[PDB]
């Protein structure tokens, strides 16, 4: 009778008091709102459709072992204009026997997976022993245009009128004739019987369009004779070495010009060889050089500069056995706008030592999804919008935030007791 | 607070005792305040908890990401910037949080009286009904029979005047 | 609930009957359970709606654009980021719009209470309130006329005495 | 008795269930939080007082038959500086006959609305038959320096020094003298007597202030002569063709050498003009060309590069009967900054042929009115932050984002229910 | 609402009278409607607000600034865009300003049905509570006395049992 | 018997009602969310150990008055690096007498304080009157490449190679001898008696790299005779003069060459030197000069171009007595990236009239704390978000906004009573 019943909210230790707006709430439990995001190392894209890649061999589908010899899915080699030992750089320069691949395409997105088939290994010399600074350059270049166009395609051939008292010329180093793109030409000049030849004017155009391909901005290789000195320059040169290049009007580009700038070669009695890179706008160019050599640029890679966009470069080397090179690495690293990607352990191919290695496959697996974001740190294609560590510059997208673990928001859980006003609670 | 066993009003903190929601009985003459869960009772409070955690997933997964879309090409470190921008985002979440607790919290204690409004309409012989979560019966009338019905449900035992 | 005539604690869900806010009546030993508008209890209710409602409008105006200025000369497309942005404003007008019809549901059921407390602070004949938002009283005593004075409002047949 | 009252809350089909933050709403009737807004089509500004605009006598409003000519109202008119018959083109070149305006004035959003004045029907040759590119790439650098300037004027004359052998020229297409901008000059040299002048170089100076104006930067037009070949160059002058623009020190900053570059016309026995758009920065500047021909640079425009701002620029063309080009479309539309306004129907004007088109009126219009943002999509002055397609690229101000109707928030009205706890409601 | 006192429900605006919460008493065959405060009652209320006024501090502390971290290295003038992050930085800083007033008007509200309980709980003599807030005591039996003891509380003369 | 009470809820004129979601409050007080913060005037930084000083005297911790002396405290001093006497442009030019110092160092945050050693005062004169001028730009560039790079260094001494005609020159104006870093050097020749020198050509070699520091970018002096005609000049020189600077091409890349620039002096019988400040990447330069005179470049300021930072700049000035100048104000003010410090009142010093001035002390004793924020309006080391006054914009870090203080938020005070529901409030 003189009883008492009442709905008691009963509180112990195992609680837990998630404070609200307008009450609060114990808990027996709680979560985290969201979950800490990893992003998944290796190489993804977005839109999967506005991506486009230029390949080696490790790319090529149209490869005899195909499978085995591949780095990537049949789905991603699709994407890929690549053809079994190119590289975009042997495109350039066209060297004598390596195969010469015309690349080009289009896409928001541009990944590069080339290179390896002209590292120290490739031995070629072309009055040049050690190429990967050029290599380092050349590469730099094509990322930097590359991350400003949407379409881009080598340049096979130019308009261009090469003078009468040179003619074509081979070299001893360079198998027994030359390079495609720095050409030589030379002319019969004997200082000792003192005849030294016309000095050599030639011109070139570099064109505002390339098939379908619109050219707003050409990359050309600038390159000339390296001395020790004059005697040695006269030993088969007769005044002082020079190779210019004048635009439109007599405005110099690039060149050397030893009758103003100092003799500083190295290499004893024969020159040496250096290639710079030159941005270019369309037009007619025309170089100046002495009588001797004429080194005429008659390549180039041309890039609209329509849009900006993503650029994705991953290293290549070769697998234990030849001489590699970290050009790429280094000139992506140098350049905005492109993301590296490195092997940890080295390279161990299934088709045989050099091709379809085990890392490399699951690191560009990514290709084959679409990402919410990529980074120089990784892709992401969970949702989370937090990551414990952050995301590495280089990146495009959706990318989470870093943030502790704990600073995250709790979302309370288990046994849920609602708390009225202030001294509600009583112990 | 009501004595030592109050109402759905308040909530009774004993760091070391049971946990939960409870039937909380005491006569007048008595020292031993019974405490006992009605699991038959809870059984709707408990689904109501479930159907209430359901609302969370979906709000926060509901969270479009308030995250920015880049193109950062630049190497330059912008960390000083990145955590301003992830300090805010924390708190934006934050507040959206205290958002749903809240709104749980009313639903469950909007939902806790759904039961008295239940358990009250139960009997003129219950309707003693004090507080709100807290009623008188008297036993002469009610015995623990309807007591267990009234409240934790057996189905035995009742009373209909007609 | 409760029945077929629930308090106002819950709401009766009809997808074909009548709908809004309306007096349900039911008798012991009777099957018919009436339902009926009291077009001049909803007086009240109905104007606080509209003063709710009226609400709504400024603190929706009040949002002074969290909408950003631009100076963007470059002509790069950037919908990829304007989306983005976009579906960020959209959440972010979204929590305060639940803001918002919390607030009136709110205030528009402690408004059904500002009722309750009236009709019941209306004789200790009436006095029943048994669950609240329903009360039991005794035609015996209150005859129609009282009962459509105690509800509806006709203000005739009442109580007199003082 | 034994009776039972109750408030109660019941909700058929009629209803709608909105949630909320504490508590839900059943509703009759539901509306947008805001409404999606369209952009109102043509041209508008902000600040209106921060505006100036560069007219024709579509704007000129002390012209004879205005109201009428106009395709502005007053109130705009006042904001412009325009002078019926002129274009900035033609007062960068002087042609004979044609009007020579001193456009200039100040703004942090400059309109141009001009143009048409020098359109293929002009008909000018001096030298040149198709002005079009030419035009084209001049108004593209007047917008680029525009929108970077706050302030711009022509500058109508410079110090220079013009050597003796060479004496003011006149010619036959350019009616009968020349133009004042590449101004001709020329002296007696007969090849076949073998008598060849003197090889001229000559000074100009761009100023580093104009009156008021300050000069940061100018723009001045590099001008030669094409001829087709040596041979044919050789007809009426002596060694090869060149004209040269060396900076202070001799670096060259424009023309064309003929001594190292290519022969490239083809337009017979008389050369082809071609005129080259410079960015100069303020200082003493020398020429060098054949003693035949010199063609003096002797005006220019001068910006000072104070602050960045707005284009608007207005398409110009005549009404049918007359030819005309999109030069200014083309240019605007390749330059960051500014705005196009084109016409979808042809001219027809009120006054005349030429004068006062509706469409342009309506486009214009907005121009009195202060936008809250303005976009190459259009403007408009509402208040909405959401548009049903995405504002284009070019734009200023706190422009609307893109968002599906649907998407957008949904407030409750008409009849409003409040919802309790959790299964308050019940069927 | 009702006569000259009314309960917890509403909030009567004196423009020139007394303000607070107070203890307002009327007899039905009476002209004088008593208002007077009860300093040992309201000993709860006043602490509690502290209570809550306490949260705000923290709460706004707790805005771990959604501001932005700079490198303007470039001199042009940015008003424009800095005046519309502040505008937009001040709006989303009044929603969750009003999200705390709301807050509290909530709890304290809830805390002044804390005191009703605790009054109610304190006789079934008293035990009138008609409206939520009011109750209505025969003086024949609750002489002051008691109701100094029920409200204001002086802990001399009043008791139903023990 | 039949009486009532209630807790009752009152509230008369002494009230205001603050709404929230969810119920409101009535209150007695009210007060700022925030309170706005006003910008502390003077010089701070970030980090504190990401900053780095370039030193005076008042900055010379070091000097024998001391504390006096210094218009910083000795926490500040100790993070500069000075050296009484000296001047980023003194050492640049090494004039005869006055102070060399190397100054050189890394830092996120450079702060210039340097310079009044070299203003009018200083009265050097190695054939030009007012420096001034160049002052300024020297400073703009270092300000600019310090903006730019982490380390930056003085290079004292560069790989040169100097013709054998030509021989080390002294001066009448430069005491007797000359400038450190434009070097003269000449070589016998008069006109009259017919002997001209030869024309001189000498190299000189920027470097990668100078000691720790790393080179990417160099700031040298390129100077030139400026003479006020031909026979003035032909008489104690030659041909025409000139003076210029090549690249390893051919390519010039400064100077004056008046065989084809007009000569523009106006000091009567002896030139004017003109320097000018140029920005060259490392390598090897050559200069080549008309026989009698040979100004060679023999020092420059090296940069890294590692990463972006803030500089400030404070006003360097003498108490009243000697003459100053704003080189140093102009030139942070005309360039990005740096913060200008000046004083409002006169320089009196405490040491002497001329170091340890109160105002500066006061302004500059900021670097001693990390600020939340610094701008070119001052720094703020508070913390709330909003300020009375636009900051200006060089400015880094979390800094507050503009608004009125009206317009933030309130927050109810005093005595506070909830509001229920919609009529609730009633008379
Ligand atoms: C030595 O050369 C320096 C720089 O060539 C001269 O300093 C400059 O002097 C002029 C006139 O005193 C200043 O320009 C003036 O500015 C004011 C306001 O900004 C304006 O009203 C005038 O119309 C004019 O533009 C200029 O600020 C100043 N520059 C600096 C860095 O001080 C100096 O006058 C020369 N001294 C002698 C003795 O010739
Ligand atoms: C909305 O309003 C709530 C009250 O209805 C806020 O809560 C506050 O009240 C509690 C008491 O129930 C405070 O507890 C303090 O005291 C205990 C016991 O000594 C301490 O253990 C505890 O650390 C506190 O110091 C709460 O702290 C207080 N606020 C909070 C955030 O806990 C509720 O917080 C408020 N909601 C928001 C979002 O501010
Ligand atoms: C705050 O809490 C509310 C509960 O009071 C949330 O609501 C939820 O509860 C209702 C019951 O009134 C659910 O309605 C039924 O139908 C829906 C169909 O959509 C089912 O999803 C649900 O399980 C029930 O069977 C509501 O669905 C449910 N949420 C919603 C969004 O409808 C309310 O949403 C919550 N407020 C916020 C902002 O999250
Ligand atoms: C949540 O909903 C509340 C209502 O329950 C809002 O409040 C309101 O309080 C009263 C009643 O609606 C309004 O009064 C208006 O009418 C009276 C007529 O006497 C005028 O005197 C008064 O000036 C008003 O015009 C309040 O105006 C209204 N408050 C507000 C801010 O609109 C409450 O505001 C709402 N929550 C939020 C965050 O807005
Ligand atoms: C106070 O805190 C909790 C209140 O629930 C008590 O712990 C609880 O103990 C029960 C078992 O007695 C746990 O049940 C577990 O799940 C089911 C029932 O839900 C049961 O079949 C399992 O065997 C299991 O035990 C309940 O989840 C658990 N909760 C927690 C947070 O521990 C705790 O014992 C209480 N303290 C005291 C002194 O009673
Ligand atoms: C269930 O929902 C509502 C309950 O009210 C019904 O819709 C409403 O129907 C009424 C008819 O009585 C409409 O009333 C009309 O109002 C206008 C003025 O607005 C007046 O001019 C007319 O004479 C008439 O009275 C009311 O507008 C309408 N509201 C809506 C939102 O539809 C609905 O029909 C109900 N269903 C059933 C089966 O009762
Ligand atoms: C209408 O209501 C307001 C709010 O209560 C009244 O203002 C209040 O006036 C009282 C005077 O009794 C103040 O209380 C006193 O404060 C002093 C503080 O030094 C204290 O020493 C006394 O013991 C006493 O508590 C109270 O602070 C003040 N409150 C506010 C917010 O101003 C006002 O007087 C009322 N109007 C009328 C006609 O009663």
């Amino acid at each position: 009778e003189k009883i008492k019943i009442c709905l008691q909210k009963q509180v112990n230790s195992s609680f837990s008091l998630h404070n609200g707006f307008g009450g609060n709430l114990y808990a027996t439990e709680e979560k985290r709102m969201f979950e800490l995001v990893k992003p998944k190392a290796g190489a993804s894209v977005l839109n999967q459709s506005t991506w486009i890649g230029f390949g080696d061999s490790r790319t090529d589908k149209s490869n005899s072992a195909f499978p085995r010899s591949a780095d990537v899915s049949a789905k991603t080699a699709d994407k890929f204009r690549f053809l079994s030992g190119g590289s975009l750089m042997l495109s350039m320069f066209g060297p004598p026997g390596k195969v010469d691949y015309l690349y080009q395409g289009c896409g928001k997105h541009k990944v590069f997976y080339e290179g390896v088939n002209w590292s120290p290994h490739a031995a070629i010399n072309c009055y040049r022993k050690n190429w990967t600074d050029i290599k380092l350059n050349f590469q730099k270049n094509i990322y930097e245009l590359a991350s400003q166009s949407h379409c881009m395609s080598l340049v096979n051939a130019l308009d261009k009128t090469i003078p009468l008292q040179v003619t074509a010329g081979t070299a001893g180093n360079c198998n027994n004739s030359f390079l495609k793109n720095p050409a030589l030409y030379t002319q019969e000049v004997k200082p000792s019987e003192n005849k030294c030849g016309k000095e050599n004017l030639a011109f070139f155009t570099l064109p505002t369009q390339f098939g379908t391909y619109e050219c707003k901005l050409h990359l050309v290789a600038s390159c000339y004779f390296i001395y020790d000195s004059k005697e040695v320059y006269n030993k088969r040169g007769c005044d002082n070495y020079f190779q210019v290049i004048y635009d439109s009007f007599g405005k110099v580009v690039g060149g050397l010009d030893n009758r103003v700038s100092p003799y500083t070669g190295n290499s004893g009695d024969t020159p040496t060889m250096q290639c710079d890179m030159l941005q270019l706008k369309p037009g007619r160019y025309s170089v100046r050089s002495s009588p001797r050599f004429l080194l005429m640029p008659e390549r180039s890679y041309c890039f609209d500069m329509k849009e900006k966009g993503p650029v994705t470069a991953v290293q290549s080397i070769w697998g234990k056995g030849r001489e590699s090179d970290y050009a790429v690495d280094q000139a992506c690293l140098s350049t905005p706008g492109c993301m590296l990607i490195q092997k940890q352990k080295p390279y161990i191919g299934e088709a045989d030592d050099h091709h379809g290695d085990q890392e490399m496959r699951e690191l560009l697996s990514g290709l084959d999804y679409e990402a919410r974001c990529i980074s120089q740190s990784g892709w992401v294609n969970e949702t989370s919008p937090f990551t414990e560590k952050y995301l590495l510059p280089p990146k495009f997208g959706r990318c989470p935030l870093a943030a502790k673990e704990e600073s995250i928001p709790k979302i309370p859980d288990g046994l849920l007791i609602p708390t009225s006003g202030t001294d509600t609670t009583v112990t | 607070i009501d004595d030592l066993i109050i109402g759905v009003l308040f909530v009774a903190i004993v760091e070391t005792g049971i946990g939960g929601y409870l039937l909380g009985s005491r006569k007048e003459s008595g020292g031993g305040v019974t405490k006992e869960s009605a699991e038959k009772g809870f059984e709707k409070i408990g689904n109501d908890i479930q159907i209430l955690k359901s609302s969370i997933n979906i709000a926060i997964e509901k969270l479009n990401d308030r995250i920015s879309h880049d193109e950062q090409a630049i190497r330059d470190l912008t960390l000083e910037i990145e955590n301003a921008r992830s300090e805010a985002l924390l708190g934006e979440l934050g507040i959206i949080r205290a958002l749903l607790v809240g709104n749980i919290s009313i639903g469950l204690q909007e939902s806790l009286w759904e039961l008295a409004s239940e358990i009250t309409n139960r009997a003129g012989d219950l309707a003693v009904e004090v507080s709100p979560g807290c009623w008188i019966i008297d036993n002469n009338i009610c015995d623990q029979s309807c007591q267990n019905f009234i409240f934790k449900f057996n189905e035995t035992a009742p009373v209909p005047t007609i």
